[PDB]
């Protein structure tokens, strides 16, 4: 009964955490924000349409200058666009055609991508010859690359389908830190604005908070019912939002250690593929499987608007750093800039 | 069988680390989120649509 | 937090009957398709039976058809498996497994090891 | 005795009525307008076949709405095309004959491209995938319209003639010459030999496509609802028979006129045969919207409910 | 603004050079057909691959009648397939290899393949993808059924009342017991496919073996039939 004794203590500790969360739940976010003004009707129009991909698009990432973005499609191409003029700056052919994620470095010098080959490949865009070549490819993951985010020109945090996140040294190609604890495929990660913590959502209906320096898990959140496909921090870094397959987006508080609000509708029965916040954080944009994107009131849980312009499943979202526009990628091989 | 025993010890040791943290009230935590959105409301072009000559995506 | 708890297993003589229960919490029980799976002491995980969201769509594996009966109670969030005329090759750990997504026809990784939406299981022993 | 006795006439011949020329226009207008309404509802609120069908219906609607009111105005005013518009005088008859031959030739070329497309997409699916693009199907109609405009303008440069037929309500290519001139009979034979080859190639491509549609159905036999292979073959067999039956009479008139001596022809009989042949050619535009658009709509399909 | 004119013209020229290269890659993409190789671990995965001849994916290239095919084998991934199986929704066909002899094994490898095929057939992103079904291990199935060891009806009680279909083509020199073993297993997969097909995607079953050396011709013929019926859907305008 030694295994049962360890299970009893695990069950006893879970009740202690649940009671401590209930003791702090003196009110709700919907009660406090009851008397504020409604956001009103949000109506965005498509400003740009980016064409050139031959197959479905899985990921995109905005640049820090809010002008250039990179997109990854399963035709084996990485395309860097100029969203102001709809011009293609680079077109990188990939060794593997099953890319599932892409990242843009905050310095603008590198672009990373990965997929079913279990390898994160770094591409140098500032070569003296003028061509884009594979600067470094990182190996060591035993599952598919699902997300990756640069910390700087020398570090990058990657999630993978082997229930494990990792931190890499680009110069040496070695794993500096390994983050373990999830029991499902980690589908998304988001970096905190101070780049000292990051959250990850996996296929165990759970989200975890990690310490980059210490390599440890701090808090665990278990509000959802199905696999979490997307995650994104609040702009102030004290909260985050998750999207899942149960047709529900939720908001979690780091300091309160519990779920704050649930964003759902009776006629929505499709999963969420991507979530993102506006610059202020008042609006929460979520992409869905019914080909639409919904805008939510983050403080009132009221749907504000619909972005209906895609003929196939919306796979990725992104809001610029200055908050001017939001970009949607879909499975119809198109990118749209909404504003 | 010994693999699950070591895994179960990691779960208990992780739960003891998460249980010993300081949690603030939800009322104070929710009041901080709405105070951040109010202080940065005028800096959100998706909330307040900016006119022409300063929207880069309008032609 | 999604949680599934099984009960009702135990030692039983050959030809005996056992009723298994699966208490579910943390999710809407009526929106999901439910499964029963078992793991033999030497073999891997094997699918046994399933029932749809509202019932009326029941399929068993070949070795238990006509002897096992899966039942659902959406009001109380309980899943049942009525075992009748048990055989010594039925000795396994029976798990109550939930399909990953609601309002779906397919259930992919129910029998896959390290599955998140599966319970701890109950031991069923058929011996004389 | 001149063969074309309504060549210089100024009024319609007694004993003719606009009932036959008004039924063809009314049935062709309502068929094409209904098809364009259904074709614009689904496409606005594609494929290579969609672009070919859109260009065919526009040609069919433009031909009906440009030639039929000129005919009906002649019957109502009791004036022939020579004296229908005194500002235009003979130029209206020449322009009528040019557009009558243009719309006959441009529709046949467009019906051959739709026959090639169905034969290539079902008979050589791998070849169709890597060579035929949506861009090619979008510019099939402008290319065949530029060729037909340039080909049918040959009598304006001095190779062929246009003449007014009885009862003075229409004009077409002159197909009989008393002295056997090579300039007049050369173009009439060339126009109808080209039309015979286009008709022959359309039948062969439709037969080749129907041969694959039956082989596709038979593999499935070994093992509203969408259309199967057999009711696609039924619509192709209907189009092949009607397109052949409505195009042969005008081909026969040119070969009969050029090669048989004029001294053995009864003019009263030949006037009705020339008019009947071009009435037959106008039935292609009437039945085109039903074969390609209207019969393939679920709005229409719920009545018969298929099989 | 003279330098701004040069920057826009240089950006326009670089866009024109990229679009020239993208046109060539579009022709290569159109002229090549991608396939997914899938199935249980105990079947003949290398048997199908060798008929032509750490990493997360393996690629096999072959050409039949001047048509290029890419076949992809999932190398190093976990058994939880519900997330990465969505990347293969636009392939021409999914090649599903089933060890037909493993109706009873140390457990039910055939029922695991039937449940896997059921999820692939009924997945919302794979409802337009055709599946080419290869029932391998004909010699092993013939040895098991004829010798009388084990049984099929202990794991499939409907096998007792099952008869040979009228549209059957038995190979010469085989008793009518191994033939019923093949067709019952084929009909188990066909009952799944005929329930929720709706004319969007089709299943092509074949009785492959280790010494056939002609499976590339059958894949080519089925892929030719898949493309034909995709081209037929464009003639239903409304
Ligand atoms: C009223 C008379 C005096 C106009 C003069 C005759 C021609 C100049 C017109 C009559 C028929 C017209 C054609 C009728 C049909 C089409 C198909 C049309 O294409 C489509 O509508 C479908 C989409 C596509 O295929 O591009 C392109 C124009 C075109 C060639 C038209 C071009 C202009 C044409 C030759
Ligand atoms: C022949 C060239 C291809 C078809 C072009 C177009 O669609 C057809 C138009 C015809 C109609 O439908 C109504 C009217 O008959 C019109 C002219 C056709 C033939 C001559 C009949 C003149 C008469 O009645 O004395
Ligand atoms: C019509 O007039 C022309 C000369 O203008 C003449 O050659 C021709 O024979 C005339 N036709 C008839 C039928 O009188």
């Amino acid at each position: 009964s030694e295994l049962d004794q360890l299970r009893q203590e695990a069950e006893q500790l879970k009740n202690q955490i649940r009671d401590a969360r209930k003791a702090c739940a003196d009110a709700t976010l919907s009660q406090i924000t009851n008397n504020i003004d409604p956001v009103g009707r949000i109506q965005m129009r498509t400003r740009r349409t980016l064409r050139g991909h031959l197959a479905k698009i899985y990921a995109m990432h905005w640049g820090t200058d809010s002008r250039l973005l990179v997109s990854a499609s399963q035709d084996g191409k990485l395309i860097i666009w100029d969203s102001y003029t709809t011009n293609k700056v680079h077109a990188i052919p990939l060794r593997s055609s099953w890319v599932m994620t892409c990242a843009y470095a905050p310095s603008g010098n590198y672009v990373a991508c990965g997929g079913l080959d279990n390898i994160c490949s770094i591409y140098n865009l500032k070569t003296r010859e003028g061509n884009v070549r594979v600067s470094r490819e990182l190996a060591g993951h035993t599952g598919y690359l699902s997300c990756c985010r640069f910390l700087d020109d020398n570090q990058i945090v990657t999630s993978s389908g082997d229930t494990t996140c990792a931190l890499w040294d680009i110069e040496t190609g070695q794993q500096t830190t390994t983050f373990t604890g999830h029991t499902g495929d980690v589908m998304s990660l988001s970096l905190a604005p101070d780049t000292r913590l990051f959250v990850s959502g996996a296929c165990d209906a759970s989200a975890k908070l990690w310490d980059v320096r210490e390599g440890m898990c701090r808090q665990t959140f278990t509000g959802h019912e199905s696999d979490i496909n997307a995650i994104c921090f609040f702009p102030n870094g004290n909260a985050f939002a998750t999207g899942s397959d149960d047709a529900t987006c939720r908001l979690f508080d780091l300091r309160a250690d519990q779920e704050l609000m649930t964003y759902s509708h009776d006629n929505i029965i499709c999963g969420i593929t991507s979530v993102s916040f506006s610059k202020s954080g008042r609006l929460l944009l979520a992409g869905y499987d019914d080909f639409n994107c919904n805008v939510w009131d983050a403080l009132k849980a009221d749907r504000a608007g619909v972005l209906a312009g895609h003929d196939n499943r919306v796979s990725c979202l992104g809001v610029t750093d200055d908050g001017m526009a939001v970009a949607t990628g879909s499975w119809d091989s198109f990118l749209k800039i909404w504003n | 069988n010994t693999a699950s025993i070591a895994q179960a010890r990691k779960l208990v040791e992780q739960l003891k680390m998460e249980a010993n943290i300081d949690r603030i009230k939800v009322s104070k935590a929710a009041a901080d989120l709405m105070a951040y959105c109010e202080a940065h409301a005028k800096e959100d072009p998706l909330l307040t649509p900016v006119p022409a000559s300063e929207n880069p995506f309008r032609e | 937090q999604v949680q599934l708890q099984e009960s009702g297993g135990g030692l039983v003589q050959p030809g005996g009957s056992l009723r298994l229960s699966c208490a579910a919490s943390g999710f809407t029980f009526s929106n999901y398709k439910m499964n029963w799976v078992r793991q033999a002491p030497g073999k891997g995980l094997e699918w046994v039976s399933d029932i749809s969201q509202s019932g009326a769509s029941i399929s068993y594996t070949g070795s238990v058809k006509g002897r096992f009966t899966i039942s659902r109670d959406n009001a109380k969030n309980t899943l049942y498996l009525q075992m009748n005329s048990l055989k010594p090759e039925d000795t396994a750990v029976y798990y109550c497994a939930r399909c990953p997504a609601p309002f779906t026809r397919d259930c992919f990784d129910v029998t896959s090891t390290t599955y998140a939406y599966r319970g701890q299981g109950t031991q069923v022993t058929v011996s004389s | 005795s001149p063969f074309y006795r309504c060549q210089n006439t100024t009024s319609v011949e007694k004993g003719n009525s606009a009932v036959m020329g008004g039924v063809l226009f009314s049935t062709g207008l309502l068929g094409n307008l209904l098809a364009l309404g259904l074709l614009a509802r689904s496409g606005l609120g594609p494929s290579v076949f969609y672009m070919l069908v859109c260009g065919l219906t526009v040609t069919d609607l433009l031909g009906k709405c440009l030639l039929s009111p000129v005919v009906l105005a002649a019957y109502a005013q009791n004036r022939s095309l020579r004296v229908l518009a005194p500002a235009l005088d003979n130029s209206l008859c020449q322009a009528f004959a040019f557009f009558m031959s243009f719309f006959g030739l441009s529709s046949t070329l467009q019906l051959l491209a739709m026959a090639l497309e169905c034969w290539l997409s079902l008979g050589h699916p791998f070849f169709y995938r890597r060579h035929i693009t949506l861009r090619l199907g979008a510019l099939v109609a402008p290319v065949v319209s530029a060729f037909s405009l340039a080909f049918c303008a040959l009598p304006f440069m001095g190779f062929g003639k246009f003449v007014q037929y009885c009862p003075g309500t229409w004009c077409f290519i002159q197909m009989v010459h008393e002295e056997g001139s090579l300039s007049v009979l050369g173009y009439s034979v060339l126009y109808s030999s080209l039309m015979a080859l286009l008709v022959l190639a359309t039948v062969l491509c439709n037969l080749g496509a129907m041969r694959n549609l039956y082989a596709m159905h038979r593999r499935l036999q070994r093992h509203p609802q969408p259309l199967e292979e057999l009711d696609h073959l039924l619509l192709l067999a209907l189009m092949t028979v009607l397109f052949t039956m409505c195009s042969l009479p005008v081909i026969y008139r040119a070969y009969y006129g050029a090669f048989k001596d004029v001294k053995e022809k009864n003019r009263t009989s030949e006037e009705a045969e020339d008019l009947r042949a071009l009435r037959f050619l106008s039935v292609i535009s009437i039945v085109d919207p039903w074969i390609f658009i209207i019969f393939r709509s679920p709005v229409f399909r719920i009545f018969f409910h298929k099989i | 603004t003279e330098d701004q004119r040069n920057e826009e013209k240089a950006q326009r020229e670089a866009n024109k050079k990229i679009e020239k290269q993208l046109q060539k890659d579009k022709q290569v993409y159109r002229a090549t057909h991608r396939l997914l190789l899938l199935g249980a671990g105990e079947s003949g995965k290398n048997t199908i691959v060798k008929q032509m001849r750490t990493s997360g994916i393996f690629e096999t290239k072959f050409q039949v009648d001047k048509v290029n095919f890419h076949m992809f084998d999932v190398g190093a991934q976990r058994d939880e397939r519900r997330k990465w199986i969505q990347c293969f929704n636009d392939v021409t066909a999914i090649i599903f290899v089933v060890a037909s002899s493993s109706y009873n094994m140390v457990t039910n490898r055939l029922q695991a393949a039937l449940k896997l095929f059921d999820s692939i057939w009924n997945n919302k992103w794979l409802r337009d993808t055709s599946v080419i079904l290869f029932l391998n291990k004909q010699d092993l199935l013939a040895e098991k059924v004829l010798a009388g060891k084990s049984k099929i009806e202990d794991y499939f009680p409907e096998f007792a009342r099952y008869t040979t279909p009228e549209d059957a083509t038995p190979e010469p020199g085989e008793d009518p017991r191994v033939t019923r073993a093949k067709y019952f297993i084929r009909d188990e997969f066909l009952r799944i496919s005929t329930a929720s097909g709706d004319g969007r995607h089709y299943c092509y079953p074949h009785f492959t073996c280790a010494v056939d050396t002609e499976n590339i011709r059958r894949v080519f013929n089925d892929c030719r039939d898949i493309i034909q019926r995709m081209h037929l859907r464009q003639y239903e305008l409304l």
